[PDB]
């Protein structure tokens, strides 16, 4: 299952940067030696087995993208599943990114009407914080009204915080199939083990694939999943650094215990448990009946 | 899956004031569920409770592992070589006797299947006693527990 | 320690029989009355071919009531004088 | 006590605050030094038992030397009982073969003229850091380890829990500043270090993310909380574990997987050196 | 005047936890040994040669009459029937 995502943008959107940053297994700090990508880099990632990513980092420049729409029209815009257009809010010509963005558009919408559009306005890191959300809600009332063509959700990225593994995880959250399956699946493992809140993370990437949280959640952040992913990441590749992989988290608070254990071959789960009165040797062989669960139903399928 | 609450409630019937503590856990110390015949409202009241509770779960889990490397079932009942071949044995029973208090390790023998819900270590049940406790009740409360236990975790490997 | 268990231990103990003493094959179960000073061990250590015995110590004057069926020994403490 | 970062102008000691104690440590400017009377030098020195100087290894230090030597004469004459420490600095830049070169000419430059001065009773320690490393914070916790007047009471508690549970290293941390208070007599490897370093960073953010029933109460918390005890096993037969010694400290100790087994008397060791970190560590007659 | 007694309490304390440790790598199988001492074996038969204690359980016997025999045979039944009526729940 081969799905074709093109992450288009302007010069300097910081395309590339969110490609190594997600994917590449890059930092922040490391993307500032990145340089300009020449037409497209296509990528391709394994990302829950049998579905692949088709990852289309074109590049910004005007040569390059009056190329797109003229010759490689056929070529790029035919048989696009997700299509990403990368907004700098820093940009000094964003009615010039506008009537761009339009294009763009009007080529996915003659070539692939079945598609989602995703507008990441980038390098929000760069605007003050008091002004970061009537700037973003100024430019996400023009893009809405812009692509009324197609399905489109805009979200606000930097590659300095937790908000671009959010716009990340919302982006392949659409790509993966029977998802309703796998957030029953997460409900009743939830309700079999008493777990507060489970996550269900990717192996490579630590994109949030599903989650479910109780109302005996003791969590009240609406942005914990990326902030999860991100200190899971920094510990991976804290790991890396010594040459070892991370396999399993357990934890014991004063009111909760997390336990981070492989679910499958390519997941990792989060399990939160809010009773305190329940050990950590009843839940990491309770996320092992599960485990086995799987696993012999994936033995004869 | 294993409901704790359903362990602790089926334990909680089999404690008197001779027997004060009754704790199910594995072989290498880890607690899965326990009992108490007082139960305690202050957080540190419960919390020293627990790690007491934790330590003897620990120590006596070693105490089993150190005993389940020995065989003495040729060293008895001297017969033919195919009354030895029939004694592969494993232990099941082991009592521990002190000033103040006493001390009982059962194996649960669980079943369903030979690799269900552990991975080579068998669940022990630990009683624990007083002075004034006596050592034949503790084994029949041993043997209801266990086979309470066992058919409690007969409906093991619970579904997604 | 059962209910019915604890008042036919009380039925066991009498004005005549002092101390009752219940004890399995090799461990106790129930004890009632005066059972103190050794006089347990030696009921715990008990074994014999036939079922009806009645023994009392020779450096003591302590008569013991003794049956045994079915891996189950019943003692009756009750002084020789 | 109080610890006095001292050096030059451009020597890094404003980043060695910013990355150390922003996330008693005060920074002296690079300017109107101990000749100056714009402080009283000689109260704020007699209350300080640690002085630090950051010298720039990439830049001229002969100046910072000197200015070095005159300090180290002002609190000499001070107090007998400081210790004196040097911070070699920017050192992110510098090869594998620069910096033992410049430690070895920077050391042979000093301790001769200690000798030229006269005061060679007083130790002066020398330390390689770094602020895009961990070695900044290794630097900092041995300055730390002299300031306590019970290290080796702790080292030795180490070095028999190490030697009877089989665990292959401990260290003492601070929770909120990654300095570890107390570790055994094995050398500290970077690679365990940073690992070390990073878990507290995974536990002090997941417990900031769930912790927030109860935990931060105003009044009281109406129940006691356990202490935060975590369990790590990586896949290289090694296995990481925390547990919570007292409000700010906690116990890192690396243990292969083959001695975890017997988990419950490491456990039984880790709560009576918990009994005895507690003891030592309570007020008393 | 006051650092020394803090230095008593850090050794007393020092060796308390010392004492209160547990040895792991004691705690393993070190069998399949040779043997040490084999020889040192007649104190045992020096010290029982006799040691005026060989002696055999007493519990010595008279006859039971046939009242008390009903008695303790009639009581026995119903405590094992009362040993086998036992039950988890209430
Ligand atoms: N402050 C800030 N800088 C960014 C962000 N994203 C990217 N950058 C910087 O902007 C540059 C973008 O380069 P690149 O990713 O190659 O642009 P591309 O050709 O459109 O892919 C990088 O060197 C990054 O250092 C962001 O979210 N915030
Ligand atoms: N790249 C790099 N720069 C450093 C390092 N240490 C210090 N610096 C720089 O050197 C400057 C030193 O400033 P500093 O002496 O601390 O300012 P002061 O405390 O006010 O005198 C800082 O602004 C840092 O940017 C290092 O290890 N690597
Ligand atoms: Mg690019």
């Amino acid at each position: 299952m081969r799905k074709k995502v093109l992450l288009m943008g302007r010069s300097g959107s910081g395309k590339s940067s969110m490609r190594s940053i997600v994917f590449s297994n890059y930092v922040a700090k490391d993307t500032r030696r990145l340089g300009a990508t020449i037409d497209i880099e296509h990528s391709h990632v394994r990302f829950l087995g049998n579905l692949v990513l088709n990852l289309w980092d074109c590049g910004g420049q005007e040569a390059f993208m009056e190329n797109y729409l003229s010759a490689q029209r056929d070529h790029i815009f035919r048989n696009v599943q997700v299509l990403i257009y990368v907004f700098d809010v820093e940009s000094r010509e964003f009615e010039r990114d506008l009537v761009t963005f339009r294009n763009c558009l009007e080529a996915t919408v003659a070539n692939s009407p079945q598609a989602r559009v995703f507008c990441l306005i980038h390098k929000m890191d760069l605007v003050q914080e008091d002004l970061r959300d009537l700037v973003f809600e100024e430019r996400k009332a023009i893009l809405l009204e812009t692509s009324k063509d197609l399905e489109t959700t805009c979200l606000a990225t930097s590659i300095w915080d937790e908000t671009l593994f959010k716009a990340w995880s919302a982006i392949v959250y659409t790509l993966i199939p029977n998802t309703p399956t796998l957030e029953s699946h997460l409900r009743e493992f939830a309700k079999a083990a008493e777990a507060a809140e489970v996550i269900l993370f990717e192996r490579t990437t630590f994109l949030v694939i599903s989650s479910y949280s109780s109302e005996s959640n003791p969590a009240t952040d609406a942005h914990r999943f990326e902030k999860i992913s991100n200190i899971v990441k920094q510990f991976k590749l804290s790991c890396s650094k010594m040459q070892a992989q991370f396999t399993t988290f357990e934890l014991r608070g004063g009111n909760f215990s997390a336990f981070i254990v492989p679910y499958t071959e390519d997941t990792y789960i989060l399990v939160v448990i809010a009773d305190p009165e329940i050990e950590s040797a009843v839940t990491l062989m309770n996320i092992q009946s599960a485990r086995r669960f799987i696993e012999a139903s994936k033995s004869a399928s | 899956m294993i409901k704790p609450k359903k362990l602790s409630s089926l334990m909680k019937q089999a404690v008197e004031e001779t027997v004060p503590s009754i704790m199910v856990f594995t072989t290498t110390g880890s607690l899965l569920a326990y009992v108490s015949f007082e139960d305690p409202k202050d957080g540190l009241k419960r919390l020293d409770l627990a790690k007491r509770v934790r330590s003897i779960a620990a120590l006596a889990g070693n105490m089993y592992s150190l005993y389940t490397a020995t065989n003495p079932s040729p060293l008895v009942a001297e017969s033919t070589d195919d009354v030895i071949a029939h004694q592969r044995d494993v232990l099941f029973e082991t009592i521990i006797e002190f000033e103040r208090g006493k001390l009982l390790i059962a194996a649960i023998s669980i079943d369903g299947a030979e690799d269900k819900l552990y991975s080579k270590d068998p669940l022990l049940l630990g009683i624990v006693g007083t002075e004034n406790a006596k050592e034949g009740m503790m084994q029949i409360k041993s043997e209801l527990l266990k086979e309470c236990i066992t058919n409690e975790l007969s409906t093991l490997g619970k579904p997604v | 320690m059962d209910s019915q268990l604890s008042e036919n231990l009380l039925k066991c103990v009498n004005e005549t029989y002092r101390g009752a003493m219940l004890v399995r094959n090799g461990l106790p179960i129930a004890t009632a009355g005066d059972v103190n000073a050794e006089e347990q061990r030696v009921i715990c250590e008990w074994n014999s071919n036939a079922v009806s015995e009645v023994l009392h110590l020779h450096d003591s004057n302590t008569k013991i009531l003794i049956a045994t069926k079915e891996s189950c020994v019943l003692g009756l403490i009750y002084r020789n004088t | 006590r109080k610890i006095i970062l001292m050096g030059l102008r451009r020597s890094g000691k404003s980043s060695i605050q910013k990355v150390v104690f922003y996330k008693s440590v005060w920074d002296f400017p690079g300017q109107v030094d101990v000749f100056d009377a714009a402080f009283d030098f000689e109260s704020i020195f007699t209350q300080v038992g640690a002085l630090i100087f950051v010298i720039d290894a990439q830049d001229d230090y002969l100046d910072a030397l000197a200015r070095l030597h005159v300090t180290v004469a002002r609190v000499v004459t001070i107090n007998p009982n400081i210790c004196i420490e040097v911070f070699i600095h920017k050192v992110d830049g510098l090869s594998d073969e620069f910096k033992i070169d410049t430690q070895r000419d920077i050391q042979q430059r000093t301790q001769d003229e200690l000798a030229d001065i006269g005061l060679e009773n007083v130790p002066i320690s020398f330390h390689l850091t770094s602020i895009f490393d961990h070695s900044i914070f290794e630097a900092f916790s041995r300055v730390i380890q002299k300031l306590i007047p019970q290290l080796p009471t702790l080292e030795n508690l180490l070095n028999i829990f190490c030697s009877n549970s089989l665990v292959e290293k401990a260290y003492l941390f601070d929770v909120l500043s990654k300095i570890y208070v107390a570790t055994d007599s094995s050398p500290v490897d970077v690679q365990s270090y940073e690992i070390c370093s990073d878990f507290i960073d995974v536990i002090l953010d997941i417990g900031s993310i769930y912790g927030r029933s109860s935990q931060l109460k105003p009044g009281h918390s109406p129940e006691i909380l356990d202490e935060t005890s975590s369990v790590i096993r990586l896949s290289n037969d090694l296995v990481l574990f925390l547990r919570e010694m007292n409000q700010y400290l906690a116990l890192i100790c690396i243990v292969r997987a083959d001695n975890f087994e017997k988990s419950g008397l490491i456990e039984y060791n880790v709560q009576c050196l918990q009994t005895a970190i507690q003891s030592i560590f309570s007020p008393r007659t | 005047r006051k650092r020394e007694e803090e230095e008593e309490w850090e050794s007393k304390v020092y060796d308390v936890a010392k004492n209160k440790f547990i040895d792991v790598f004691s705690l393993r199988l070190r069998t399949e040994a040779p043997q040490r001492d084999p020889r040192d074996n007649i104190y045992e038969e020096v010290l029982d040669q006799i040691d005026s204690l060989n002696l055999d359980p007493k519990y010595d016997v008279a006859k039971p009459t046939e009242q008390e025999t009903e008695f303790i045979i009639r009581k026995l039944g119903v405590l094992i029937d009362d040993i086998n009526n036992i039950k988890l729940s209430d």
